RNA sequence: AGCCAGGAUGUUGGCUUAGAAGCAGCCAUCAUUUAAAGAAAGCGUAAUAGCUCACUGGUCGAGUCGGCCUGCGCGGAAGA
C-alpha cells in the first residue's frame, strides 16, 4: 500500500460530511460475513445510494485525527470495532434506528449498538424521533 | 439459510428439466434424489420462460425437505435471446459478432435487479456491459 | 531427499534452515521439495 | 538543483589517479570558456546516487569549490569497464 | 553457428588476452549483459546462450549479438605426437575482456529481460552481470 | 529481543527461587528446576519475571529470548499444567495404561509397552485415544513423540499413531 | 509477523456443449456491494463442494522490508 497521502485522502472524504450531517451511528462485524454485505450495505442504497461512508479505520489515531474538526466526542472510541456512519436525509432520521430494529439481523455483535450524537450521551435507544 | 454444508448451485440449461447429463450426480451426491426435483420445480416452469438457460440454487437441509428460490438467468445466455445470436464468446480477442443497443439491454437489465445486488437500476447495467465485450459484443451508444 | 549442490525455494512453503552448518529446504506443504547442500 | 563538494586537485598521473579513486573519490576537471582548466576532486558517493537521475546530464550544474559558485554543464564520462562506478568526468564550463 | 566466410587464412596464433574491452556500453538496446570475467566464448557457447534467451522472453522483442568469434582454433588429434605442422581447425571462440557487452535487448519488460539473461548467463563460462542503457 | 522484553508475571502462591543461574519455580501441579545458560540475566525483584543479556556474550538477546520462553512453560505448568492429545487411527488399534506403563497393540507380532517419565500422567478414556498430561512441555513433547514413532501415520489411509491437532495429507495408487 | 473475521453478487462466463463452475487450456483481463474481495495464487473435485491466500477491520507495538559495493567465512570437496 501507498504512502501516507492516499490515506489522507481517505480523511478527507470523511471530514467532507461530517460538518453536514446530523446523527452518528455504530455497528461492527467481526463475524460479518458477505450476507451483512448483502444486508447491512445494500441498506444504504435504499436510502440515498452509495456515498454513506461506513469506511472502519477506528485506530487510536488513524480516524482520531479527523475527529477535532467536528462532533469530538468521537476521538475515544479505539477497540471494539467502529463503522461509523453519518444521516444526510432528513433531519433526525432513523437510521440510528434502523440498527434498533436490526438486532435479530445478523446483529449478534455490533459494539453495542451504541449510537454517537444528539444527547452526546452513550447507549440508549432513542425513540424521540420525526416521523 | 444456513452455512454451506450440503448446497450447491446448479441447473444448466433449464428449457427442459433434470439436467442429468449435464449436472448429474452434483445434487444426488449429498441427499437430494432427481425425482422429486421436478415437482418442486414444475410449478416455476410456465410461470417464467421456457427454453432460457436459468440457474437455481438447491438448498439441501438434513430433514428430507429441500426448497429452492430460483435465480436471474446469466448474462452469458440473456445476451443470446436479446441480440438474437446463438453464439458466445468463441475468441473474444478476435471477433465481434454482436449487435445489441445498451437500451434494448436495461429493459430487461431492470428484471435482473430484481435478485441482483444493486443499490440502483442502472448503476449495475454496467456490470453487463463489462461482460457484452468479454463475448464479442459492441454496445452501441 | 535431493543432494542437489544448489539448493532453491521450489515454493512459498519453502524455508531454508542451516541445521549443523548444512543448508537445508524444508517446505510443510510437499515432502518433494526437501533437500540439501550448499 | 545538483550541488557537489568538490576540492582542487594536487597531484594527477596514472598512480595519483588510482590512488585517490582508491579512496573512494573519483577525479574529473572542470574546462571551457576562456580561463583555465581546474582538475578538480570529489566524493565518489555522493556523485553516484545523483548521476543515476536523467536531469543530471540535462540540467546546468552548481559545483561548489573554495566557496565558488561555478555554472557548470556534465559534458562525458568515464565509467568503470564492469564495475558500477565512475572514474572521470569532463565537465564543460556553461 | 556463427563463422566467418572466406578469411584470409585458415589458422592463426594463440595470442594473448590482455586489456580492456571496448563495447562497453549499451548502445544498440536498452537491455544487455555485460561479461565481468575474462575468457573465450566458442560458437557453440554463443549459440546455445542464444536459444536459451530468445525464448526466455517469447518470440517478440529484438535481440542484438554484439559478439563475433572471428577467430580459429586448432586441435592435435587423439594419438598424434607432437610437431608435424598446425592441427586442423574445429571450433570458433572469441575473446572476451572484463566488461564487454555480449548481448543487447529492447522491447521487453525489464524483469522480463532480468530472467532472459539469467538463463543465457548460465550457458555461458565467464561471470556476466546485467546492465542498463544509461543515458549519455 | 522482542520476546526478552516482554515481561512474564508469576501468578500468587507460587515462588520462584534465584540459585544464581539455577532456577527453581514451584507450584500446585510440581516443581520444575532448570538452570540458563550464563548469557542471561535474571533478575526477579517484583511480582513479574523480567529477561536480559549479560555483558560480555554476543548473543545475549537471543538467548534471553529462549530464556523468556522456557520460564513461560515453568509458570503454566506448574499452575495449569500442559496436555498432548493424541490418536490411534486403524484397525485393531487399542491402547491402554496401567498405571505408568502404555501397551499398545499397533499391528505387530508383540504388545509393545512405553515406561512413562516421573510426573507423567496418561489417560485413556478411548480405547483410539490417548491423553497425556504433565508440567514440562518439553518433556511431555518428547513422550506424545515417542508414542508417534511407533507407528507413523500412513500416507495411504492415514493409519497409525496420529495427534488429535494433527492433519494427514493421503495420496492414491495412481491406477486403483 | 502473530491473535480474532470477510474472502462476496452476476458467474454453470462462453469453447469441442462428455464438464471444465475463481483453480488442464484457449480470452476479454469487467462492473457493482463496498470495512475489502483477484470473474482468482495453492491444495483439493469427472464437474460442483470444501480448506485458505491475497486485499481490507480491530488488538498490538515498534522498526521492518527488498536490492547494491565489499572483508572474513560454509557447502560443492570421493582413492587406494
Amino acid at each position: 500500500m501507498a504512502l501516507n497521502l492516499q490515506d489522507k485522502q481517505a480523511i478527507v472524504a470523511e471530514v467532507s460530511e461530517v460538518a453536514k450531517g446530523a446523527l452518528s451511528a455504530v455497528v461492527a462485524d467481526s463475524r460479518g460475513v458477505t450476507v451483512d454485505k448483502m444486508t447491512e450495505l445494500r441498506k444504504a442504497g435504499r436510502e440515498a445510494g452509495v456515498y454513506m461512508r461506513v469506511v472502519r479505520n477506528t485506530l487510536l489515531r488513524r480516524a482520531v485525527e479527523g475527529t477535532p474538526f467536528e462532533c469530538l466526542k468521537d476521538a475515544f472510541v479505539g477497540p471494539t470495532l467502529i463503522a461509523y456512519s453519518m444521516e444526510h436525509p432528513g433531519a433526525a432520521a432513523r437510521l440510528f434506528k434502523e440498527f434498533a430494529k436490526a438486532n435479530a439481523k445478523f446483529e449478534v455483535k455490533a459494539a453495542a449498538f451504541e449510537g454517537e450524537l444528539i444527547p452526546a450521551s452513550q447507549i440508549d435507544r432513542l425513540a424521540t424521533l420525526p416521523t | 439459510a444456513k452455512k454451506v454444508q450440503a448446497y450447491v448451485k446448479l441447473q444448466v440449461a433449464a428449457g427442459m428439466a433434470n439436467p442429468s447429463p449435464p449436472v448429474g450426480p452434483a445434487l444426488g451426491q449429498q441427499g437430494v434424489n432427481i425425482m422429486e426435483f421436478c415437482k418442486a420445480f414444475n410449478a416455476k416452469t410456465d410461470s417464467i420462460e421456457k427454453g432460457l438457460p436459468i440457474p437455481v440454487v438447491i438448498t439441501v437441509y438434513a430433514d428430507r425437505s429441500f426448497t429452492f428460490v430460483t435465480k436471474t438467468p446469466p448474462a452469458a445466455v440473456l445476451l443470446k435471446k436479446a441480440a438474437g445470436i446463438k453464439s458466445g464468446s468463441g475468441k473474444p480477442n478476435k471477433d465481434k459478432v454482436g449487435k445489441i443497443s445498451r437500451a434494448q439491454l436495461q429493459e430487461i437489465a431492470q428484471t435482473k435487479a430484481a435478485d441482483m445486488t444493486g443499490a440502483d437500476i442502472e448503476a449495475m447495467t454496467r456490470s453487463i456491459e463489462g461482460t457484452a465485450r468479454s463475448m464479442g459484443l459492441v454496445v452501441e451508444d | 531427499m535431493k543432494v542437489r549442490a544448489s539448493v532453491k525455494k521450489l515454493c512459498r512453503n519453502c524455508k531454508i534452515v542451516k541445521r549443523d552448518g548444512v543448508i537445508r529446504v524444508i517446505c510443510s506443504a510437499e515432502p518433494k521439495h526437501k533437500q540439501r547442500q550448499g | 538543483m545538483f550541488t557537489i563538494n568538490a576540492e582542487v586537485r594536487k597531484e594527477q598521473g596514472k598512480g595519483a589517479s588510482r590512488r585517490l579513486r582508491a579512496a573512494n573519490k573519483f577525479p574529473a576537471i572542470i574546462y571551457g570558456g576562456k580561463e583555465a582548466p581546474l582538475a578538480i576532486e570529489l566524493d565518489h558517493d555522493k556523485v553516484m546516487n545523483m548521476q543515476a537521475k536523467a536531469e543530471f546530464y540535462s540540467e546546468v550544474l552548481t559545483i561548489v569549490v573554495d566557496g565558488k559558485e561555478i555554472k557548470v554543464k556534465a559534458q562525458d564520462v568515464q565509467r568503470h569497464p564492469y564495475k558500477p562506478k565512475l572514474q572521470h568526468i569532463d565537465f564543460v564550463r556553461a | 553457428m556463427l563463422q566467418p566466410k572466406r578469411t584470409k587464412f585458415r589458422k592463426m596464433h594463440k595470442g594473448r588476452n590482455r586489456g580492456l574491452a571496448q563495447g562497453t556500453d549499451v548502445s544498440f538496446g536498452s537491455f544487455g549483459l555485460k561479461a565481468v570475467g575474462r575468457g573465450r566464448l566458442t560458437a557453440r557457447q554463443i549459440e546455445a546462450a542464444r536459444r536459451a534467451m530468445t525464448r526466455a522472453v517469447k518470440r517478440q522483442g529484438k535481440i542484438w549479438i554484439r559478439v563475433f568469434p572471428d577467430k580459429p582454433i586448432t586441435e592435435k588429434p587423439l594419438a598424434v605426437r607432437m610437431g608435424k605442422g598446425k592441427g586442423n581447425v574445429e571450433y570458433w571462440v572469441a575473446l572476451i575482456q572484463p566488461g564487454k557487452v555480449l548481448y543487447e535487448m529492447d522491447g521487453v519488460p525489464e524483469e522480463l529481460a532480468r530472467e532472459a539473461f539469467k538463463l543465457a548467463a548460465a550457458k555461458l563460462p565467464i561471470k556476466t552481470t546485467f546492465v542498463t542503457k544509461t543515458v549519455m | 529481543s522482542r520476546v526478552a522484553k516482554a515481561p512474564v508475571v508469576v501468578p500468587a502462591g507460587v515462588d520462584v527461587k534465584i540459585n544464581g543461574q539455577v532456577i527453581t519455580i514451584k507450584g500446585k501441579n510440581g516443581e520444575l528446576t532448570r538452570t540458563l545458560n550464563d548469557a542471561v540475566e535474571v533478575k526477579h525483584a517484583d511480582n513479574t519475571l523480567t529477561f536480559g543479556p549479560r555483558d560480555g556474550y554476543a548473543d545475549g538477546w537471543a538467548q534471553a529470548g529462549t530464556a523468556r520462553a522456557l520460564l513461560n512453560s515453568m509458570v503454566i505448568g506448574v499452575t495449569e499444567g500442559f496436555t498432548k492429545k493424541l490418536q490411534l487411527v486403524g484397525v485393531g488399534y487399542r491402547a491402554a495404561v496401567k498405571g505408568n506403563v502404555i501397551n499398545l497393540s499397533l499391528g505387530f507380532s508383540h504388545p509393545v509397552d512405553h515406561q512413562l517419565p516421573a510426573g507423567i500422567t496418561a489417560e485413556c478414556p478411548t480405547q483410539t485415544e490417548i491423553v497425556l498430561k504433565g508440567a514440562d512441555k518439553q518433556v511431555i513433547g518428547q513422550v506424545a513423540a515417542d508414542l508417534r514413532a511407533y507407528r507413523r501415520p500412513e500416507p495411504y489411509k492415514g493409519k497409525g499413531v496420529r495427534y488429535a491437532d494433527e492433519v494427514v495429507r493421503t495420496k492414491e495408487a495412481k491406477k486403483k
